[PDB]
């Protein structure tokens, strides 16, 4: 239940575990959080819930509207099952 | 052929429900007239009975028109129909036993030690026979739908219409109002008209089957020669497919546009 | 702004015309027909009993109350002018004149105008009069017919109930709690010897305040929404349209035989 | 018949029944009229009746 | 028997301990609690809609048609008596000790105390109110608490209005044709009208008749039978109720502050 | 249109056994009950279930007097009403 996020080799290391009750100190400093960031990659999750899965999707439209786009790798098995069941359309993040 | 349905539509002031539509049962036989939930079912056999009145079409009671007689003459040609109904159409005033001979006392010229032996076999018919002194309210879901079958049966009618038998109930019951009838066909002679819905019970015991779909009608087959027809709206109305004509989904109305936003 | 503030006004000025529509016919369809008066000999004595025996235990037990503050509230508005012998006569007065068949209808619409009003929503839900209409056997004449008959001779016979219920109940602050038995009370009592002033106008307004109490009882009870939601409906707004039906033509029953 | 055009002709004949109804039963109040000059009336009140004996 | 004889009635005594049991029991637990004020905030708005302003149309029209009665039939009874001036000891007087908080609770149990029980009886049928237990929230505290705060504080607020329509209904009434001036009819009214005698005292008797009136309209819309039956069963149940506890608290505070 | 003769020892009926044709034969049945040992139908329409109740009450106030009766010429319209509201034999002999 700790967010544990850095960001040094501008790569955003999401640690802990991204539930409903812990967003706090993510959500307000999301502005000056992503300026030029081109990857993303979290290896410390357990499981993601759909509140969890709510702050990746906003990450997304305030990373197209600078210009450059964003990758993800280490994904986990509960992330694309509940991407799947939700039927995410192609104006968002996929599954590469 | 009992009734003849042949360009029969039913407009409300704000849905339309029926548009040409053609119903075709003979005597003797017993007919099943399914269709999905939301159209008007239970508005289809309001037209037979004479309770309103359609918009443009008529009803050909074999020889007989049935909306042109609002003057003292619809009443000779219900007491040989008989209606049943989805609940409980039986008083909660009374008894159980007074619901049976209930058109007898009104209707038929009969003494009251002959009245015990026509109403109390009648309910052998169904089972019912021991539950004759109990109130309606004290019954339960299956056993008061049994009740307003010997209440059916007494006038000797000719074409009974079942608005939604056996729907929602436990398979112990729903295969006693089957069985129900396939005995009341062969051994009585009347007409049956049955507008569920439950697919896998219903054509074991029908001869004709009137599927519903896009408010018009699509299948006009038997029992089975229903399940060989190559439509994909009839096989939709078949055995449990989520996909097909009609959508579960709700269609496209800018997801995009909400979700981040 | 002339065709879009009219466009609703429309949809609300049409279903007014129609609710008076069916409510007029309903009543028309139920004693033009064949006189039968040994058919409905026992429907009457069962609709009797729901209407008129059952509500006695709502007038009679609170008939006494309006009667017993009758006694107490007008002793001491009257303390310099008549203190005893003009103690039963704004009590006489008052429950012969308004109290009478006005406040007694809110009670008798409250148990036997709302009730009335679910008992025939009730068929409606569970399609009972439906199938009653498919026999030969009409069914406006066995839930319409004697019901209405029922409630147009019980509110006059639950009146002088009400009537008797207050003068006796104004009688307990007189012979008692510093009062005179009978030497200035029961004489100021008879000064209305006349036998159309509070006799006739007294059974006057008990049966146009029955008539119009029980056909709005009968009428949202017969047009309502089969479900559970629409008996609910029609039961609350029995009570307020009669409410305004023995409030409203209350001032109109004065004003002709009170000027 | 139809259930749509025969309602609207019963409920203008009850709804005019009951206004038509209310209107004769409210009279609760070639008129030739007189003037005359007094000095002193007093507490006379309007629509006051006038008696010959 | 003697030995049977009492099986019928001492089984009554023993479900009507349970019954007024059970209403205090479940009053005590939707008032004292945890003090929701910004959570209970937009839900004592949106319950006042259908409690005060959808009650406002049946009491304002008919407190114009309790003085065109009153003020009617008052003025008959002081004929030839030289008193047409103390008609406001009569319209206003009556209207604020024995009328007001009466007549007004008795409307108010058939449109407000009426469909405030079948709202209840509703969301028991869908079982609404057991919803509440799975989500970890009181369902006393969340349906009940914001509907018994918005009900006692209407009713005091609805005298006002039925006394001051009403006083204006008397007023238009007696200046109407009878040919008296604007004068001497609000002279006499303002005698014997001062602090804790009329005015406060119509307010001390109009909270004590909105807690006994919300009391029952809560009571039976939680303890009903979730079915079509049993919610029209206790609708009509609480039109019986409250008018055996208002005009039956009619002769318990007359006999406290007379006047 | 019910219509009966009185033979010695032999009862036949012809006509159809209605609902509202049973008034002549209900009220003259207590001084012709006696002389039945045997029924022999031919000319019959259709039995309802109002017509085979008064059958039913012609074979107990028989037993009473001393003799049995027997049913001869029975057509299989009747007979197939006796399965469907499960009547026993005493009150029907078949065969």
């Amino acid at each position: 239940e700790s967010l544990s996020w850095m960001q040094t080799g501008d790569t955003l290391a999401l640690s802990g575990e991204l539930d409903q009750d812990v967003l706090l100190p993510l959500w307000e400093m999301r502005e000056e959080a992503v300026k030029g960031i081109t990857c993303i990659d979290l290896s410390r999750v357990s499981r993601v819930d759909t509140g969890g899965l709510a702050l990746l999707l906003h990450l997304i439209d305030l990373a197209k509207k600078q210009g450059n786009n964003v990758t993800l790798q280490g994904v986990n098995d509960k992330v694309y099952t509940l991407a799947k069941l939700y039927n995410l359309p192609a104006d968002v993040l996929p599954r590469h | 052929n009992l009734v003849d349905m042949r360009d029969v539509s039913f407009t409300r002031g704000n849905r339309c429900i029926f548009d040409n539509i053609s119903l075709t049962v003979p005597r003797g036989k017993i007919t099943a007239i399914m269709g999905p939930s939301g159209i008007g079912k239970t508005t289809l056999l309001r037209l037979i009975g004479g309770q309103i009145a359609p918009d443009h079409g008529e009803i050909l009671f074999d020889g007989e028109n049935i909306p042109a007689m609002s003057r003292s003459r619809l009443y000779t040609v219900r007491k040989r129909m008989s209606m049943l109904f989805q609940s409980g159409a039986l008083f909660t005033d009374m008894n159980v036993f007074d619901n049976v001979a209930y058109p007898l006392r009104e209707h038929t010229q009969l003494p009251a030690p002959l009245l015990h032996s026509t109403v109390m076999m009648k309910l052998e018919a169904v089972g019912l026979r021991g539950a004759a002194k109990l109130m309606p309210s004290e019954l339960s879901g299956g056993m008061a739908r049994r009740a307003a079958l010997a209440r059916a049966i007494a006038l000797e009618p000719d074409l009974i219409m079942f608005d939604e038998p056996f729907v929602g109930q436990d398979p112990i019951t729903m295969g006693v109002l089957v069985k129900l009838i396939s005995e009341l066909n062969s051994a009585l002679g009347v007409t049956c008209v049955v507008v569920s819905h439950d697919v896998p019970e219903v054509l074991s015991i029908a001869d004709h089957a009137w599927i519903l779909a896009d408010k018009k009608i699509v299948a006009h087959g038997s029992a089975q020669a229903l399940q060989a027809n190559p439509d994909p709206r009839v096989r939709q109305f078949l055995d449990g497919i989520a996909d097909g004509p009609v959508p579960f989904r709700y269609p496209a109305g800018d997801y995009h546009a909400d979700l981040l936003p | 702004m002339l065709l879009n503030a009219l466009a609703s006004l429309g949809h609300k000025g049409i279903k007014t015309l129609r609710t008076f529509g069916r409510a007029g016919l309903m009543l028309f369809n139920a004693l033009v027909g064949k006189p039968e008066f040994r058919k409905h000999a026992p429907l009457l004595v069962r609709q009797l009993y729901n209407v008129g025996v059952l509500s006695m235990l709502i007038i009679v037990v609170s008939g006494v109350f309006i009667g017993m503050v009758l006694g107490l509230q007008g002793y001491l508005v009257l303390t310099t002018y008549s203190a005893e012998t003009s103690l039963g006569m704004l009590v006489a007065l008052s429950l012969l004149r308004e109290l009478g068949p006005v406040v007694a209808a809110l009670l008798f619409a409250g148990r036997a105008g709302s009730a009335l009003t679910a008992e025939i929503g009730l068929m409606r839900a569970t399609e009972q009069l439906s199938s009653m209409e498919m026999m030969a056997v009409d069914p406006l004449r066995r839930v319409i017919s004697p019901r209405f008959w029922a409630g147009v001779i019980s509110l006059p016979l639950l009146t002088v109930i009400f009537v008797a219920v207050g003068i006796w109940g104004g009688s307990l602050v007189g012979v008692s709690w510093k009062g005179i038995d009978s030497g200035f009370f029961w004489s100021a009592m008879q000064n209305a010897v006349d036998w159309r002033m509070d006799l006739v106008n007294c059974l006057i307004k008990s049966v146009v305040f029955a008539i119009t109490v029980t056909w709005i009882s009968l009428f949202n009870g017969y047009d309502a929404i089969p479900t559970s939601a629409g008996i609910s409906r029609a039961t609350t707004r029995t009570v307020v349209h009669s409410s305004l039906a023995v409030l409203g033509l209350d001032f109109v029953l004065t004003a002709l035989m009170f000027g | 018949m139809q259930t749509k055009k025969n309602e609207i002709w019963v409920g203008i004949f009850l709804l005019a029944a009951l206004l038509a109804a209310l209107f004769v039963c409210l009279k609760a109040a070639p008129t030739y009229t007189l003037y005359a000059t007094f000095d002193n009336i007093g507490g006379l009140k309007a629509r006051s009746p006038v008696s010959i004996g």
